[PDB]
């Protein structure tokens, strides 16, 4: 369950 | 100086301690802060309830046979004017108790004191104005995709940008990010400030200016934009003010594709119901997955010791065929926020972000749709941008 | 030696389904307890749930285009069989799967094996019948008084008494007790019987036989009635057993107070609307307080520190006048089940029960100071008071 | 609270 590519945040 | 004493239908009592209970529907551990404030002067009585963090206040005409304040338990009017005949209402202020009669029943209620009910927040300059039903609509969308945990503070806001034609709202959990562009008019042409609002009641005091043609969004002017710490909302005799969140927004642009190697648009209200469907056999409601091709996508769910079920949807599609997996909730969740009949899907990779937007009629075509793409990305003031799920493969 | 295939439209499908399956165990012991048994033969379709306490049947018309059985999960069938389309749905069962198709959804469910499943108990021979509309008035003006404890088995009981055409129906929780009188359709003129049934399912199914046919209660016949320990319950195609409580219920019948010290006739949706308003500031007290004198009760609730409420309602009133105080709910749900528009209060003390029984519209129950007899009624809720504060 | 004079019960 990956998270969006937000940096920072993933 | 004097007592309180006034006269009003219920319907419009009932509504007016409505918007304050709908914008502060948690119970605060100081107790006073239970209470909601009713003052009356010449025609008007305001009311009002405050948390320190959101106030909430509300304006409506009524007789005012003899002016004042008082403050009562804000728990106790919400159920009694909810429950009330359509009658007219009598409240009159007496010593420590505040008597309220509507028809043939008599209430007497414990006044509570003011010496430590904090004054209600100023509301900041005006900084523009936005159709009232349009801006409430924009903050239901977007919100669906906040966080809802404290542990990360800065996924529980809203992110509002002010640039001078257009406002921008958006919000993630690191799963979805939904982001909204509106038009508006804007009090000083040159200004520019993004802020952070909690999002939690954000779509009821949204619904402010709703009644009337606009609704008035307070953060001040010019340089100091976000200097009061508050978002003020306002309009039709309804207002709130909200405290700004102090934390740090992710920078979400550079995730918002510019052009996809696949594209599929379909019809939402047909998705949503077969993603239902299907994703009843679905353990931990983890997964569902839709394998797109050439004028169909079957979606499927399950496993061979629960069950499997699948359903075939007509689509229309462009590249080359793509399995990709979704969470079924974060899917029908950026489904119903479209507010659409249509669905475009536009897709790279199946372990990269998905971008749904809503079609629209006045939508100008990719060209080259029937050929290889990559294909470029439509303009669209709504995006809802999902990260699938990795295939069990 | 054949496998199951069926074709029938959903609703059909769905409403039988979900009927059967509701019954089937929260925490089955083998992966078999959870399912329900589809068995197709002929021109029919029988859906059947099997449950140590309740074992619901239902039989519905069906296209068989092959006869035969099949065991699969209860819960997931009726979800699924809720949410499809309209359309006719395909059932094809193949080794140990049974595949479900309905329009372009296709659903593929494992199948467990229908010789480990139990034999639902045979239904007792018929005792008797009522119409639905009766079955379900008179069952939901008792059920509301039935206790919720398991705790205290003998409380959770309708208490069913049969003799011949006649039928009372009881049920207590220790601070209401509500009594029904009926007439039924008796299959034997002479059958007489005392049994306890389960209130929260045979509330159930009085609810789900509204709009239907007649409905058949079997306990037996005779002086056998009761012996097999079983309610069966039938009608529409649709037939359960219920296994009846082994328990002693108290003796009801020497509360019921045969005179008044006081009686008053209200309006019910007038008092149960005041009740409603008033109570809002009842919270902490679960009480509401009423003070009869001639012609007119103050209806109050509340205290200093929290809120008062107070609502004058005309009485038409006769004996001594009376301050008694109820928990407002028990008392709007004995209001509500007198389905008629006036009730009528019979008192002896503050301290002791208040019997409301239904008034009609056209009736007026008077001359002296008192005592009043108790007028006939074939149905009561027996109400006990709290204490007044102080 | 008292109860019904229910016997037994209370
Ligand atoms: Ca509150
Ligand atoms: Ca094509
Ligand atoms: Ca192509
Ligand atoms: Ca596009
Ligand atoms: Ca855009
Ligand atoms: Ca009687
Ligand atoms: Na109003
Ligand atoms: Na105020
Ligand atoms: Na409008
Ligand atoms: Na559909
Ligand atoms: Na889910
Ligand atoms: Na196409
Ligand atoms: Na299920
Ligand atoms: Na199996
Ligand atoms: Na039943
Ligand atoms: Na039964
Ligand atoms: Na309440
Ligand atoms: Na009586």
């Amino acid at each position: 369950v990956p998270t969006l590519p937000l940096v920072p945040x993933g | 100086l004097t007592d309180l004493t006034f006269r009003l239908l219920r319907e419009s009592f009932a509504d007016a301690v409505s918007w304050v209970a709908k914008n502060l529907p948690a119970r605060p551990a100081v107790p006073v802060l239970s209470g909601v404030l009713l003052t009356g002067s010449d025609n008007g009585l305001t009311i009002s309830g405050f948390d320190y963090e959101v106030s909430a206040e509300a304006q409506v005409g009524a007789e005012i046979v003899s002016p004042g304040s008082v403050l009562v338990s804000g728990r106790l009017l919400s159920d009694i004017t909810r429950a009330l005949p359509n009658k007219p209402v009598d409240v009159h202020v007496e010593g420590n108790r505040v008597a309220l009669t509507c028809g043939n029943a008599r209430f007497s209620l414990p006044t509570m004191p003011v010496e430590d009910y904090p004054t209600l927040p100023t509301l900041p300059e005006e900084t523009g104005l936005l159709p009232a039903e349009l801006f409430a609509e924009a903050i239901s969308q977007v919100a669906i995709a906040a966080g809802r945990d404290d542990t990360l503070p800065m996924l529980t806001g809203i992110r509002v940008e002010i640039l001078g034609e257009t406002v921008v709202l958006a919000a993630t959990d690191r799963f979805r990010l939904a982001v909204r562009e509106l038009k508006w008019s804007a009090s000083s042409p040159d200004i520019e400030a993004a802020v952070l609002v909690p999002a939690k009641t954000l779509a009821e005091a949204a619904k402010a200016g709703i009644g009337g043609s606009d609704v008035r969004l307070s953060l001040g002017t010019g340089p100091g934009v976000g200097k009061d710490g508050l978002l003020g909302i306002s309009g039709n005799g309804k207002r709130s003010t909200t405290r700004l969140l102090d934390a740090e927004f992710p920078k979400f642009r550079q995730l918002l594709p510019t052009e996809h190697t696949a594209v599929a648009t379909m019809d939402v209200a047909e998705l949503i119901e077969a993603i239902k469907l299907v994703a009843l056999v679905a353990d931990r409601g983890a997964q569902v997955r839709m394998e797109f091709a050439d004028g169909s996508v079957r979606l499927s769910a399950g496993a061979d010791d629960v069950g499997r079920a699948e359903e075939d949807l007509v689509v229309d599609y462009a590249g080359e065929p793509l399995t990709i997996a979704f969470n079924p909730t974060y899917l029908t969740d950026g489904l119903s926020s479209l507010r659409s009949e249509r669905v475009s899907f536009g897709f790279t990779t199946a372990g990269k972000p998905a971008l749904l937007r809503p079609v629209s009629g006045d939508d100008r075509p990719v060209a080259g749709l029937n050929g290889n793409g990559p294909f470029p990305a439509v303009s669209t003031d709504y995006v809802y941008l999902l990260m699938p799920v990795r295939l069990p493969g």
